[PDB]
């Protein structure tokens, strides 16, 4: 249901960031902080009208804004999948190194939402930085489960990238 | 005459037809079990004649069916050679291969209200009262849940299995009602097999086959309580009532 | 017989007191022709052997006697239940009965069990007499025994491949037990129609209702060994193959 | 006869002991996490400090065929007669044919499938009886398929042998049960008292050579890392180990030994990046004869927070205490040794100056 | 008659039962899975525990002896619960490696890597004492008081022997209350059927939690049962368990002299 919210603020921040340089440097600026941290004090103009009513879904939603707009120049110039589905397209098809972002997918996965949120920004700007998809309502909704859920979600996201390489690799014969 | 009998628990086994290590669980309680229950609770040594047991009737409705798990139990192991299980010859197998393995089945968050209507089960309900030996839910390692009785005494039990007892936490629809329940009867049966107890002696338990009938009903979806804690409570204000 | 037993009487005849088993034949000979009532299997050599009983599948009582609703089938099942033989109304009526003693082929022993087929199934088609409710009844019926055994070999085959590749097995026992245990009432869901996971009431097939409890137990059992990345690998890479 | 002892140990930004994918180890106790020392660990540290200062050490090792053929190399054996009198010692030995060894590696005398746990001269002295059978040994060495000539009783007999550290922590044996040992020791893994998410650092190894033109980190990743006041517990069975040493003067050297391990060592775990060196802020040895009792409950509410967690620990601790030996009396020679003088911590028993002034007068008490 | 009772006590890590692999064991109740230490491998410390400081009562209290062939009375009387826990527990892996001794040239080749799950939690223990049997059969009722008594402390006092070199999770219970019944014997069970959640402990809510059912049933069936109990907190009154006491011994003493 939430995927509703979160792609009406998909959309208005992915046109935000290359219109109004103003809004989304406000919104840079508060990348993998709680919101009551002062530095997110000027991303509430953009970003409270858009959350319903847990601070899970809140920092789903505030989190997401803030690496949104965080995206290198280059990024952010130019079956729904999950992250894990872009980070197996970043493996086969940008050519990042396996045994490592494996790791390092195994390693988010075990975080509580405190950890998650802690682990995120450096991995979701490395996969952009290369021009990776990665569809952001899918990550809000994802990230706003991330609470409730032990590893619900987590799973969804170890099966599909480990299913998604060895599709990738079969596709290729 | 009736009462009405509440199995419930963490964990309870009704188990028939194994014979070695492995040991295996019907998904729902057998009158063999439920009657050495009585028995116990009355005092019944084992190989008593078990025709005062005869003539009851078990309508058993399921309200959840529980999740059935094997619990892995071994007897003996880590014992010195001379101190484990002794053989029928009479002389202790070596240590390394003196633990038995048994892998036990048991239905745990299950939860049966069987209503036991006979003869005399107005006394049977006055006797788990106050028991003989301790009731068991199937092995003697599972403790009954305190609302064992819900009603020591009802004319016709059945008719309140129908309605009127509640009911755990379940889905309920928008404009829904009449949630289903599976209650068990004693052409169509759904299984056959070896419950009613000729004997309960230990040297040569026998048995024989009951046919049981699933019929699925059709109760009220205002029995069914709400998300949490609230089976505990209409349940306790069920039993002073 | 292989076994040659003597059994020594009690004065009366009430009772046996003493008992010699023994063997009869010190070679053994091949016996002509494959035996009528068992369900018999080919393995890689080319080698013909009996399947042998499992106690997972008796966890779900009666499922064996199902195989009347069906690949490879007894022979004296397939001459006399179907309709070449040549009773006319007959056919409707019996009901199979299996007797199944899963053991060791050596002296362990584990579990019998019996299992005549559950007169509801066949009654539940009567209760309405008509041509079409009751083909698709019997349909689905047939179709959700199919969806039921296919997954449960493909979920012992995958939990014994995985078993195996993690180590480089205990998996399949608890998988299989799972499976029936939560097999069991999805399946008296979708013959009733009655709203079951993974299946909308009224679905010409089995509708991937099966599927979901295959994924369920075996994510039951292989849950805390998913954890290193190595292993986890081993274990997406079999469990992809239950998703169908 | 139960010597328990516990501590609490503030830990600064350490990660002494890690995870297989870098974090350090917790346990969601009491509802909330906390981030904890593996037992394992700690007892590796202390069994090394214990035998690099007791002086005897022993050798967990997968590879015995080779270090007894360094041995029989320096006995003026031939290196393929070392060799084949190595694995003489292991195949002589064991109910099967010989006990199991690994896949050969080429050029290198294969591994043992289990960990053998005995000390260096007791390895030297499978030399020795692998050496006096040399004629044996040869002959065997000729066949394809050599047999265990040497004395299986012999052979037993060394390996056998007890070091302090096998006398302290028991060793298995999976194919010869009768070198088992039973342990004396149990060592609890050492959680925080308060509740720690973990702590994440972000480092880039620099290149050093300047490009010409793009001027970037030579490699970048991230570290977990925590810090807090962790809460430590360890019993000694002083029956099992005066029955393991079989003197008492030597159980009473081991376990006056192993309290000072247990005080002074730290797991070092890339402590050369963080130097989490640090000594106990509390300690506190009984000396109970019923049954060891840990006082970890006492932290299993955790303590809220912003306040310095120490002096609420030890008075925890100490309240704990309390509460215990007026629940469950006993005789139970206690004491205590604290660094903060801010409270008395009256239950603790009779309060020492210094940590070997306490474990010398609880092991004289025991 | 029939002496009940219900020990909430706590564990650290530690894995004292586990399965056929290497997990510890688990029912799921209340519809959240926790961990639960097995009736028998408790029961095994219990009687191990008796017969060691009691010096045939142990065919009595405890049925029958495991390595001696069936004497008529294989019946214990004495019913024991499996212990689990107040709340849902999920089970935790910890990745070890045995150290290689001998170094190669070459660095960590470890000597064994695996990984073993623990967990930890507030057990709700419980047990049952069929006390007129267990006279009937003992014949003198000293013996079987001394028994009795014993039996109690036992209960309390020991913790089982299972990887507890590896993880020290020697400890004592928080909460016992021991309840003389003479209608039938109860557990309070259900009033962990909906798990308690966490971030704050769980010791002084299961507490009160267990004084609200026992308020509820006591409420529902007034008895003349004679009930105690004792707590390593005094912050908190339970008044529906019956009179506090100062010790656990001293509660065992007066039940045992409320039972004769």
């Amino acid at each position: 249901y939430i995927l509703q919210h979160a792609d009406a603020l998909v959309k208005r921040v992915s046109k935000l960031i290359v219109n109004e340089p103003a809004a989304r440097a406000a919104l840079r600026r508060g990348v993998g902080l709680a919101p009551e941290d002062p530095r997110m004090l000027a991303a509430h103009r953009v970003v409270a009208p858009y959350v319903p009513v847990v601070h899970a879904v809140e920092r789903a939603f505030y989190a997401v804004a803030a690496i949104m707009a965080a995206q290198p120049r280059s990024a952010r110039d130019q079956r729904r999948p999950n992250l894990g589905v872009s980070l197996a397209q970043a493996v086969f098809d940008k050519g990042l190194n396996a045994d490592s972002t494996e790791q390092r997918l195994h390693l988010i996965a075990r975080q509580n939402l405190d950890g998650v949120h802690r682990h995120l920004p450096r991995l979701v700007l490395y996969l952009r930085s290369d021009q990776v998809h990665i569809d952001w309502g899918i990550l809000i909704r994802d990230l706003a489960r991330w609470g409730h859920t032990p590893r619900h979600v987590a799973r969804e996201w170890v099966q599909d990238y480990h299913r998604t390489l060895e599709t990738l690799t079969r596709q290729a014969e | 005459s009736g009462f009405l009998l509440r199995l419930a628990g963490p964990m309870q086994s009704w188990g028939e037809h194994s014979m070695f290590g492995e040991r295996d669980t019907l998904p729902y309680p057998s009158r063999s079990g439920l009657i050495g229950m009585f028995a116990a609770a009355q005092g019944v040594r084992r190989g008593d004649p078990l025709d005062r047991y005869k003539e009851l009737k078990f309508t058993v409705r399921v309200d959840r069916p529980g999740v059935r798990l094997v619990d892995f139990h071994t007897i003996g192991g880590g014992l010195p050679k001379e101190r484990t299980v002794p053989t029928a010859a009479g002389e202790r197998r070596d240590p390394k291969k003196a633990t038995i393995v048994t892998s036990r089945s048991y239905l745990a968050d299950a939860v049966f209200t069987v209503a036991v209507t006979g003869p005399e089960a107005d006394t049977i309900a006055d006797a788990l009262a106050a028991p003989y030996w301790q009731p068991y839910l199937g092995r003697r390692a599972f403790v009954p849940d305190p609302l064992l009785v819900l009603r020591r005494r009802v004319a016709d039990p059945v008719r309140e299995l129908v309605e009127a007892v509640p009911l755990p936490h379940r889905r309920v629809e928008e404009d829904a009602a009449t949630v289903l329940v599976d209650l068990i009867y004693e052409t169509r049966t759904l299984t056959v097999l070896n419950d009613v107890p000729l004997s309960f002696d230990s040297k040569s338990r026998r048995y024989s086959t009951r046919q049981i009938r699933v019929v699925p009903t059709e109760v009220p979806a205002t029995l069914v309580a709400g998300p949490g804690r609230d089976y505990q409570n209409k349940l306790f204000t069920y039993v002073k009532q | 017989f292989r076994h040659a037993v003597l059994l020594h009487p009690s004065p009366d005849g009430s009772h046996v007191v003493d008992a010699w088993v023994t063997w009869a034949w010190r070679e053994r000979n091949i016996s002509p022709e494959l035996d009528p009532y068992l369900i018999y299997q080919t393995s890689k050599e080319g080698r013909v052997y009996p399947r042998p009983a499992e106690a997972e599948r008796a966890i779900w009582r009666d499922l064996d006697a199902l195989l009347h609703y069906g690949n490879y089938r007894p022979t004296i099942l397939d001459n006399c239940t179907p309709l070449a033989q040549v009773p006319q109304e007959v056919l409707d009526s019996l009901r199979l009965r299996a007797f199944g003693f899963d053991q060791d082929g050596q002296a362990r022993d584990k579990q019998w069990f019996t299992a005549t087929t559950p007169a509801v199934l066949r009654w539940l088609a009567d209760r309405e007499t008509d041509d079409n409710e009751n083909a698709r009844i019997v349909r689905r019926i047939t179709l959700a025994r199919k969806a039921a055994e296919a997954l449960g070999r493909r979920l012992e085959k995958a939990c014994k491949e995985a078993w195996k590749e993690s180590n480089s097995g205990p998996w399949v026992q608890h998988g299989m037990s799972r499976y029936w245990a939560k097999a069991e009432p999805v399946f008296w869901n979708i013959v009733y129609d009655r709203p079951a996971q993974g299946y909308t009431p009224g679905m010409a097939g089995p509708g991937n209702a099966f599927n979901l409890v295959a994924l369920a137990a075996y994510d039951e059992v292989t849950g805390p060994y998913c954890e290193r990345p190595r292993v986890a690998k081993v274990v997406e890479r079999h469990r992809s193959t239950l998703f169908s | 006869t139960f010597v328990d002892i516990h501590a609490i140990q503030t830990l600064p930004y350490s990660n002494i002991n890690r995870d297989d994918l870098g974090s350090p180890k917790t346990v969601v106790y009491g509802g909330k996490e906390r981030t904890r020392v593996s037992s394992q660990s700690w007892k590796r540290a202390v069994r090394h400090e214990v035998e690099a200062r007791l002086g005897d050490k022993a050798v967990r090792t997968r590879r015995i065929i080779s270090e007894i053929a360094k041995r029989l190399r320096e006995r003026g054996w031939d290196a393929d007669l070392a060799d084949a009198g190595a694995r003489q010692v292991v195949l002589s030995v064991g109910k099967k044919s010989g006990i199991k060894l690994e896949k050969e590696k080429d050029s290198e005398a294969p591994a043992t499938s289990v960990l053998f746990y005995l000390p260096v001269p007791a390895i030297d002295e499978l030399a020795a009886i692998a050496d006096e059978h040399r004629d044996a040994v040869a002959k065997e060495a000729a066949k394809k398929t050599p047999k265990g000539i040497l004395p299986a009783d012999r052979i037993t007999e060394v390996l056998k042998s007890r070091n302090v550290s096998v006398n302290l922590f028991g060793r298995m044996l999976a194919e010869l049960p009768s070198t088992e040992v039973d342990g004396a020791v149990q060592f609890a893994h050492a959680f925080t008292v308060h509740g720690t998410t973990v702590e994440v650092d972000f480092f880039t190894a620099v290149d050093d050579i300047p490009k010409e033109n793009d001027h970037g980190s030579g490699h970048m990743n991230a570290g977990q890392f925590s810090a807090g006041t962790f809460y430590r517990y360890a019993n000694v069975n002083l029956d099992r180990l005066v029955e393991n040493t079989g003197d008492a003067q030597t159980a009473r050297t081991a376990v006056a030994e192993f309290l000072r391990a247990f005080l002074s060592t730290v797991p070092s775990g890339k402590q050369n990046a963080t130097a989490a060196m640090t000594l106990p802020d509390l300690v506190h040895i009984a000396v109970r004869f019923d049954r060891p009792i840990s006082f970890a409950p006492a932290f299993e509410t955790a303590l809220y927070g912003s306040d310095g967690y120490t002096l609420r620990a030890c008075q925890e601790l100490n309240n704990y205490a309390e509460r215990l030996r007026e629940v469950w009396p006993d005789d139970a020679i206690r004491g205590y040794a604290t660094v903060e003088n801010k409270t008395d911590l009256a239950a603790l028993g009779e309060r020492y100056d210094s940590y070997p002034a306490l474990i010398d007068a609880m092991v004289a008490a025991a």
